[PDB]
């Protein structure tokens, strides 16, 4: 829309320039799938006893 | 020992009589917890804490002092006390509920000047003013009290400095009273000598002001007329030429006057005593008997376009039946105000001279038509801004010339540089001034470069000669490239992105 004040002469770049192709955009979810236990975690820590 | 210190303490007792299945319970907690209930609810467990303390002391002083790690104040008492005390409280409570007994104490509200906290320390603070300054007017129109009024001087200014959020979402009316009757003690402490300063004081406690309209209650709306009568007395004084009345004032009537958003009161001395200290600069635009002012243009700069809370002239002044008596303003004069602007609009005609000899005073005079009149209405009446605005670049083609006045100049650039569509692409006249200003610019570089060139080979001082020269161009230069710098290229840049014609200069 505007990009005529602050990179155009100034080395700032659009991003997707030498593309045939737009990026997969990833987002975030609201479902809860399952997933296993990080052993990295603060306050739940496992055992295989 | 405590139902008998009970009757030795509490003598409250009511004279009742003369000499002789299952019901589904509900729930009892569904009010609120007042402060006249949990006053006295504290007040039996403070009962509590105080006799089992004073027992607790009993067996101190009895086992011969000894230990007791126990002993820590009542902020940092145990969970036990408020659980069990607690426990003990309510079941006696519920003992009571049945066979018909309770105990009744309370009096206290939140609200804006004596229970609630903050207010109850900001108004012992407003009442030892009071009662100190009618304590020491007399002693200062002739101590220990003169320490015990140095030190709050700077409790005040630091706490009011510090906290200003405090007075806009937080008040029921105290923001405009305890603030009112500390500028009414302050205006009584004026005149009257002291010597620590306080003006400093008085002015954050004007920015505490702004950040309603009801103070007749206050002496407000009257100490504004106190102060316009001072203003008046001590301009005319001037015009003529004491003990604190001079200069001094005028930096609070500046703080204090400098209300542009916040014009709240309505105080509605409106027209009559600003118009009043306005013909003395006139007057003053040459000496008139008067030792050199100080603020000429920061005094006049204080007119705002009519903004006690919304005023506006020379109807109510020349119209005095509905207006003093019964008012005429604010939707009355849709031209009777614009009549000495007007007057006004034809001087930079005329100012064409180079030095700042034909502007003497005109410094303090010219800026404050172009700050607040031109500011009301700028969507309704641009061309009068914009004739403003470019009368003001003619002016200031006097100020093209190297040297007319440094100290005034620039103070009065930084006064009033302001543009909101006035420039060299709203005015290509602007652009040719901007030009012109370049030309400038350029008889600057030659006139430095010959000095440079000149200070080559021990010529002369150049420190002396050559640096004064660059003193004086950099100096009025500044402000032009401040001008510039703050608004100039606020819409060429703009303009030079969307064609090559903007600044090919």
């Amino acid at each position: 829309r505007f990009f005529a004040i602050c990179g155009l002469q100034e080395g700032f770049e659009p991003f997707a320039i030498n593309m045939q192709r737009p990026v997969t955009t990833w987002f975030s979810k609201s479902l809860p799938q399952f997933e296993p236990v990080p052993p990295e975690h603060p306050h739940y820590e496992v055992a295989r006893m | 020992e405590s139902l008998k210190a009970m009757i030795a303490w509490e003598w409250t007792i009511e004279k009742a009589r003369e000499g002789e299945y299952n019901p589904q319970p509900p729930d009892l907690s569904g009010v609120t917890l007042s402060r006249e209930l949990q006053a006295m609810a504290e007040q039996l467990a403070e009962n509590y804490h105080n006799t089992w303390g004073r027992k607790k002391k009993q067996e101190l002083e009895a086992k011969g002092g000894g230990t007791h790690p126990l002993l820590v104040p009542y902020d940092t008492l145990t969970a036990k006390e408020k659980a069990r005390d607690r426990e003990k409280a309510q079941e006696l409570l519920k003992f009571l509920q049945m066979n018909g007994y309770a105990v009744t104490r309370g009096l206290k509200d939140m609200e804006l000047d004596t229970s609630s906290i903050e207010k109850r320390f900001a108004f012992g603070f407003l009442q030892q003013l009071l009662r100190w300054m009618d304590i020491s007017q007399p002693f200062i129109a002739h101590i220990k009290f003169f320490a015990k009024i140095l030190l709050p001087l700077i409790n005040q200014y630091f706490t009011n400095h510090c906290l200003y959020f405090l007075s806009t979402p937080a008040k029921v009316l105290g923001s405009g009273g305890h603030a009112s009757n500390k500028e009414k003690e302050m205006i009584t402490s004026l005149f009257c000598k002291l010597a620590a300063l306080v003006r400093h004081r008085v002015s954050l406690f004007g920015t505490d002001a702004p950040a309603v309209a009801l103070l007749p209650v206050l002496t407000t709306l009257f100490q504004h007329i106190a102060q316009h009568q001072f203003g008046d007395d001590v301009i005319l004084d001037d015009v003529q030429v004491c003990s604190i009345y001079s200069l001094g004032t005028t930096k609070n009537t500046y703080v204090e006057k400098l209300r542009p958003a916040l014009g709240e009161c309505l105080a509605r001395l409106a027209a009559a005593m600003p118009v009043a200290f306005l013909e003395p600069q006139l007057n003053e635009y040459n000496a008139c008997s008067v030792y050199t002012t100080k603020s000429p243009r920061e005094r006049a700069i204080l007119g705002l376009p009519n903004s006690v809370e919304e005023m506006c002239p020379d109807i109510p002044v020349l119209d005095r039946l509905m207006a003093d008596i019964g008012a005429r303003y604010t939707e009355m004069p849709h031209v009777i105000e614009i009549t000495l602007p007007m007057l006004c609009s034809y001087l930079p005609r005329w100012w064409e001279r180079g030095p700042e000899a034909p502007p003497p005073a005109l410094p303090a005079g010219a800026p404050p038509p172009c700050t607040a009149v031109t500011s009301d209405h700028l969507n309704s009446l641009l061309g009068n801004i914009l004739r403003i605005i470019v009368n003001n670049l003619g002016i200031d083609e006097a100020t093209w010339m190297k040297r007319l006045a440094v100290f005034a100049q620039p103070i009065v650039s930084r006064a009033r540089p302001e543009l909101l569509h006035s420039h060299f692409i709203p005015t290509i006249g602007r652009l040719r001034k901007r030009a012109g200003k370049v030309v400038a610019e350029e008889e600057q570089l030659r006139l430095e470069a010959k000095a440079e060139a000149e200070e080559g080979e021990l010529l002369v001082r150049d420190e002396f000669s050559v640096l004064c020269r660059d003193l004086y161009a950099l100096y009025p230069l500044l402000i032009r490239y401040v001008d510039n710098n703050r608004a100039h290229w606020l819409t060429e840049p703009n303009a030079n992105a969307e064609e090559l014609f903007r600044m090919v200069g």
